[PDB]
């Protein structure tokens, strides 16, 4: 079966330069065109395509700023990528049909231009203080650089937002509806070893 | 180049039939492929000459002649509830448009306000958190300092498996020299007759 | 009581769609699955091959049915053309036809086409055995054969000018691939080729009925009684003579030069030659050379001897399949060599059946009992022409697609453009290189003994 597999994410600083790898296995590379995709969390763009025995073409919009090479010793197709400030997306690699012009299998990898890596920061947002039928409380995790799980004790009525981009760091937000207060903790963990737990009082 | 539009980005189905619609800026001569993509995962073909599938269940069906064409799920389960592009190889630029699936359900938002902690406030910041965790369609928020602010971050989730109900995290990141402009409200606007207001001092 | 000029014509018009059919099919069906279908290459590749095999394998299954085939008031042949004709004309006009089904177009195209080849057959071998039956003199039987072969090159003719004036008019779209990069539609030329299929149709019942109407039975009852039936023997007996399997051979590999080189010429006249509009005038032109040319091959044939006629006429489209691919894609070459094409494919096909009755003569010399001389050759003859033109066919377009070839490709790759290129001058060379060296190893040197062999006919 046709499969081609891709690199690891990459974490690139302002503009340098990274190389995604896309290797093919179960078709001669050499017959067919691998084409890259761009996906910023929204619909697709074509940022070129190679021929792993010739020629190479590019978009204009990403003409100086992608390179595209295949190794056909490994029927490897590399990608690099110059200047960024915008490209955080998703590179995805898929091999055309040599006969219309679409595209049978796809691959998948990640981009992320930013810069730093530091701790999370955990607020246990919670009411005010008010009266009506059940509670919801909060939980604040700010400043970050990598992909956080947030968890609760044993309770399934939780909202995780997805992260947001404040400054150059990331916040995340958490919800819970609650019936009763006994005690509550909210749990989350970092990419790194930073993880930790903070319990939830009142006022 | 080559401009395929998708006018609906999100659509509403039952479990009873979809029809996803693409526009062509060029006659294409039915030249059109339609790919399927769950979120976390790469897109996969669904149907290419826009008549013709490709290892897929029957319910997925396409056509269209020229400049509209149409893909139509009259099964739609929840391994079809998931986003679909469309893709034009009529010229050298290939081009897609974007498009997703969407539950019905009812309405009625839900809103709650929450202050900055006090381990927040000790660290030089002052983040407000203006939680709308259950509500149906698209709703809009506005922050009154006693007057409008645009200074505030806003993320939405996807869809409930369960609930199928919409959520929205309102954060305002305040600094402690300018926390004194008198009460802080948050204002939720839906398809409700009237805004859902809560507010501290 | 001797058969009508009119019943002639009307005889040979009726057989003329046969071939008319097998020429347009032959000529523009690659085109149609390739480009207006919008099949892939290899699709089309297995629905050539299994159409042109089952071809091959019904024919003489037909035959043997219909051999078996008993007495009626209405005839012995009439019935199995008056019941495969109504048939034929509806699977005709669906192989022409794009279906609007999600799935299964290679099903659809295999069960049409080959449904309409077994109706063809179904038509086509009782209109052979009907020259048997027609009537019981010789000299009128090879009259109606003679009418029967100048309509059926006429038809040829135009069939060929039909489709190509109707499906080669309509301009079309194209598909700008990335190599590429730096009015009417496609449902306008789908709508073209269902015309030309109807009017094929309209053509195909029209000479029907004209058959039905001007050609009786004459109650012949098979003749004589006495016949042979080994079929697999004689056809052994046939292939262990020596000039026959030599003539058998080289006929042979020529039509196979000849038949490889349509299909794949359509594809190369539009895609290697700048002819997007301009192939179907390429074929009429190759037509028309091959219509002046037969006189003229005629003319050559008695005059120059029968075995350098065929040394001269085979070998002669040699040096212009080689400038064709040799050349920057120029009209007026093009055209001169799609002249001298016509002019080979008229040699090809009219010098073998001119050295045949020097064969025949030569193998009754040999065998004097003899029964189904040529009756065993033209069929093994159509049958391994038909087998190997439809397995040639089937490996040039699984080339093609092995190649990379773009489906309504404004710009065909480089190795697409390379295989055209080759599958119009390397193979056909080949094969007419091979055929050559055969008629070369043809031992009855034309009638130099031939004649000595007729002084024999003189003895018995
Ligand atoms: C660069 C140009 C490229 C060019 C393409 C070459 C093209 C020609 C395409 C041609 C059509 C293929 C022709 C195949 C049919 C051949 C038979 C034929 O067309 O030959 C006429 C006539 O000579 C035969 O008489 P027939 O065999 O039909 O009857 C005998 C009956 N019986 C046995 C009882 C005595
Ligand atoms: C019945 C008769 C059938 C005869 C069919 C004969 C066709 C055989 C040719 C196959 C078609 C491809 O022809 C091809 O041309 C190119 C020339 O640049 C070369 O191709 C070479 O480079 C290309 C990359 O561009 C790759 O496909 C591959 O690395 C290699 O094949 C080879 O020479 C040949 O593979
Ligand atoms: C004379 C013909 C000789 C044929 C003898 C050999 C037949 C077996 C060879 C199979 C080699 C590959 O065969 C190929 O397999 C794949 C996987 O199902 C099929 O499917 C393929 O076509 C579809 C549509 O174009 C695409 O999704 C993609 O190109 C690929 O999946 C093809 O229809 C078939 O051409
Ligand atoms: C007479 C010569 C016969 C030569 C046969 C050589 C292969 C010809 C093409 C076969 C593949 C295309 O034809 C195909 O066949 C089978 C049923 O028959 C079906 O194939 C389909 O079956 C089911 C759908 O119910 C799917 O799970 C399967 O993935 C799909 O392949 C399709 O309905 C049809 O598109
Ligand atoms: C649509 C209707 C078509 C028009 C009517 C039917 C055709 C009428 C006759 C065509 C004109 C002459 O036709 C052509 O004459 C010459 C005579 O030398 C024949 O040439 C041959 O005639 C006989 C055998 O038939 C032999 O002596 C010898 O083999 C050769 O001379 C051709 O086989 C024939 O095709
Ligand atoms: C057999 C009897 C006669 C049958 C022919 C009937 C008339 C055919 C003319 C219409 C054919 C299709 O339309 C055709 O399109 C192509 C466009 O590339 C052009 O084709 C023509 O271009 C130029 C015009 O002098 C010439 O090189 C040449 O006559 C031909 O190639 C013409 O515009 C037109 O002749
Ligand atoms: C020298 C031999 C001469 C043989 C050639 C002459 C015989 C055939 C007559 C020419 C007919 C040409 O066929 C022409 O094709 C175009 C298709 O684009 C048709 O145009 C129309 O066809 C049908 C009409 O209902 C529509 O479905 C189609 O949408 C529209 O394009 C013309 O109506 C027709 O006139
Ligand atoms: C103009 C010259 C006349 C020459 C003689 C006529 C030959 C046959 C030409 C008929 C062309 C038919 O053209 C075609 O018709 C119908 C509607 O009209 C449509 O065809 C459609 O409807 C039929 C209805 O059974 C279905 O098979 C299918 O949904 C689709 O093919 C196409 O849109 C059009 O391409
Ligand atoms: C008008 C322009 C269009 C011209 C189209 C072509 C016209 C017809 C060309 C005639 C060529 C005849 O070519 C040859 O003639 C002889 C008879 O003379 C026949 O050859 C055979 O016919 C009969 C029946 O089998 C037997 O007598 C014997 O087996 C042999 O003579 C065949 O017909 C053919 O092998
Ligand atoms: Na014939």
């Amino acid at each position: 079966a046709s499969k081609l597999e891709l690199s690891g994410p990459a974490e690139p600083r302002g503009s340098k330069s990274a190389q995604i790898t896309c290797k093919a296995k179960g078709f001669p590379e050499a017959r067919f065109w691998v084409f890259w995709l761009f996906q910023r969390a929204a619909a697709l763009d074509w940022p070129a395509a190679n021929f792993s025995g010739g020629p190479v073409q590019f978009e204009s919009r990403f003409q100086g700023n992608a390179s595209l090479k295949g190794s056909q010793a490994q029927a490897n197709a590399e990608l690099n990528i110059g200047a960024l400030g915008s490209s955080t997306a998703t590179y995805r690699c898929g091999w055309k049909l040599a006969n219309g012009g679409f595209f049978p299998s796809w691959g998948g990898a990640n981009v992320n231009g930013a810069a730093g890596a530091k701790a999370p920061a955990v607020y246990p947002v919670e009411i005010s203080g008010a009266g009506t039928g059940s509670v919801t409380l909060g939980c604040l995790v700010k400043g970050y650089n990598a992909k956080p799980n947030l968890t609760w004790p044993g309770a399934s009525g939780a909202l995780t937002f997805p992260s947001e981009l404040n400054g150059a760091l990331w916040n995340l937000a958490s919800a819970v509806t609650g019936s009763g207060f006994p005690s509550a903790t909210c749990a989350v963990g970092f990419g790194a070893a930073t993880d930790v737990d903070k319990k939830v009082a009142a006022a | 180049a080559l401009d395929i539009n998708s006018p609906e980005a999100e659509k509403n189905a039952k479990g009873a039939r979809a029809r996803i619609t693409c526009n062509a800026g060029n006659q294409v001569g039915s030249a059109v492929a339609w790919f399927n993509q769950r979120p976390g995962d790469p897109a996969s073909l669904l149907t290419y000459w826009a008549a013709t599938e490709k290892g897929v269940a029957g319910k997925q069906s396409a056509q269209g002649a020229s400049t509209k064409f149409s893909m139509s799920s009259a099964g739609p389960e929840a391994p079809s509830l998931s986003s679909y592009w469309c893709l034009l190889f009529e010229k050298g630029a290939f081009s897609f448009g974007g498009s997703k699936l969407n539950p019905r359900e009812g309405a009625g938002p839900q809103a709650s306000i929450l202050p900055p902690s006090a381990d927040l406030n000790t660290s030089g910041g002052a983040a407000v958190v203006c939680f709308l965790p259950n509500w149906y369609g698209n709703i809009t928020v506005q922050w009154k300092t006693e007057a409008p602010q645009s200074q505030a971050n806003m993320s939405w989730p996807g869809q409930a498996g369960a609930n199928a109900a919409y959520a929205m995290a309102a954060v305002l990141a305040i600094t402690k020299g300018d926390y004194g402009p008198g009460s802080f409200t948050c204002n939720a606007s839906n398809r409700g007759t009237g805004p859902f207001a809560m507010s501290l001092n | 009581s001797r058969l009508s000029v009119c019943s002639k014509l009307c005889y040979a018009i009726g057989g003329a769609p046969y071939q008319i059919t097998g020429c347009a099919i032959g000529f523009f069906l690659q085109i149609y699955l390739l480009d207006v279908a919008l099949l892939d290459p290899f699709y089309a590749s297995i629905i050539l091959f299994v159409g042109r095999a089952w071809d091959a394998v019904t024919d003489p299954t037909v035959g043997f049915l219909v051999s078996r085939t008993p007495w009626t008031r209405f005839g012995r042949m009439m019935p199995w053309i008056v019941l495969s004709t109504p048939f034929a004309v509806l699977c005709y006009f669906l192989i022409w036809y794009v279906p609007s089904v999600d799935q299964g177009k290679v099903v659809w195209y295999l069960i049409f086409y080959c449904c309409f080849q077994t109706l063809q057959t179904c038509f086509h071998v009782p209109y052979s055995a009907l020259t048997m039956f027609i009537s019981t003199e010789q000299k009128e039987r090879d009259s109606a054969t003679a009418y029967r072969m100048t309509v059926e090159v006429l038809g040829t003719l135009i069939g060929t000018a039909i489709q190509g004036q109707i499906v080669g008019m309509a301009n079309a779209p194209c598909i700008s691939t990335e190599i590429d990069l730096q009015h009417v539609s496609l449902q306008d030329l789908r709508n073209a080729y269902m015309i030309a299929s109807g009017v094929i149709c309209a053509i195909y019942v029209v000479c029907a009925v004209v058959l039905f109407l001007g050609v009786k039975e004459q109650k012949d009852t098979c003749r004589v009684r006495t016949e042979p039936m080994s079929f697999f023997q004689g056809i052994c007996m046939v292939m262990g003579h020596g000039p026959y399997a030599k003539l058998v051979m080289g006929f042979l590999f020529t039509s196979l030069a000849f038949m490889l080189l349509e299909g794949n010429f359509a594809l190369f006249c539009i895609y290697n030659l700048g002819f997007r509009n301009d192939f179907q005038n390429v074929l009429l032109v190759i037509m028309l050379s091959a219509t002046l040319a037969i006189p003229f091959w005629q003319w050559f044939l008695t005059k120059f001897g029968k075995k350098t006629a065929v040394y001269i006429g085979t070998t002669s489209v040699v040096p212009f399949l080689i400038s064709v691919v040799l050349v920057p894609s120029s009209l007026a070459v093009t055209y001169i060599a799609s002249f001298a094409a016509g002019v080979s494919v008229a040699a090809a096909f009219l010098l073998p059946w001119s050295m045949l009755p020097d064969v025949v003569d030569d193998f009754k010399v040999q065998n004097p009992e003899s029964q189904g001389h040529e009756a065993i050759f033209y069929s093994f003859y159509v049958f391994f022409t038909k087998f190997a033109s439809g397995v040639s066919l089937g490996v040039s377009t699984l080339s093609l697609d092995f190649a990379g070839y773009v489906t309504r490709g404004c710009t065909q790759p480089g190795e697409v453009k390379l295989t055209l290129k080759i599958l119009v001058s390397a193979a056909p060379i080949v094969l007419i290189i091979i055929g050559l060296l055969i008629f070369i190893s043809y031992p009855i040197n034309e009638e130099k003994r031939q004649g000595n062999r007729k002084l024999l006919n003189e003895q018995r």
